[PDB]
């Protein structure tokens, strides 16, 4: 990989590193990523919107999409989510959240979803969960 | 757990869950990464180049970090198990 993938390799381990991920587990959240395309940290202020897509009677996620219109696929997300409750698979639900503070996000193009194990969407990455206040659906 | 086991281990786990959600197109994908795993694992003439298409880790974040802990972990350590061997590493797991 060239000079440009490397270095964004290298922002997102240490972004993980900082935010409490271990080096093993964090090459798992950096195959949710594409370096072939600019990888770069942010800090959000409060007010943003984001939104992001759970299964039914999940909790909060770390993944958040910057438009409501972006599509599972292009995020590298299935669109049917578990319904664990009912023990069916449904549809995803599409969440909205607002910063609530200020954020330091990881901001990537995902590994989309093609059909090799059967364009890629920006995508934010925060575990801060409190960062993020839950919007009315 | 051995290299293998940690493989097993989550096809234990991605099977089980096909059982509660049968044809589930995210598990099918996860079980043929698994035994891809298994196989180079198993044996080392066959090709690896397919190791770095793997999405398992990505599966693991970005469908059931929140909704399956147990299945995330087991297919974060397999998906480690697979990277460290495609980039000729010991899999240093315990």
């Amino acid at each position: 990989h060239d000079i440009n993938y490397r270095g964004n390799r290298e922002t997102a381990a240490k972004f993980f590193k900082s935010k409490d991920i271990d080096p093993a587990d964090a090459e798992s959240y950096m195959n949710g990523l594409d370096f072939n395309h600019p990888v770069r940290v942010e800090t959000l202020a409060p007010g943003k919107n984001l939104w992001q897509y759970q299964s039914p009677g999940a909790p909060q996620g770390n993944w958040y999409t910057l438009s409501p219109r972006v599509q599972p696929t292009e995020l590298g997300i299935n669109p049917m989510g578990t319904n664990r409750a009912a023990n069916t698979i449904e549809p995803k639900v599409l969440n909205s959240y607002r910063t609530t503070q200020k954020v330091e996000v990881l901001r990537s193009t995902a590994a989309p979803t093609d059909d090799f194990w059967s364009g890629g969407a920006q995508q934010l990455f925060s575990n801060e969960k409190g960062s993020f206040g839950l919007l009315p659906r | 757990m051995t290299p293998i086991e940690y493989i097993d281990r989550a096809l234990a786990l991605v099977v089980d869950r096909l059982a509660r959600y049968p044809g589930y197109e995210v598990l099918l994908s996860a079980e043929k990464q698994l035994q891809y795993i298994r196989s180079v694992l198993l044996d080392r003439s066959l090709d690896r180049s397919a190791l770095h298409r793997l999405t398992l880790g990505s599966i693991a974040v970005k469908e059931f970090d929140e909704t399956d802990p147990e299945l995330s972990r087991a297919l974060k350590d397999a998906y480690y198990v697979g990277i460290r061997t495609g980039r000729g590493l010991k899999v240093d797991l315990p």
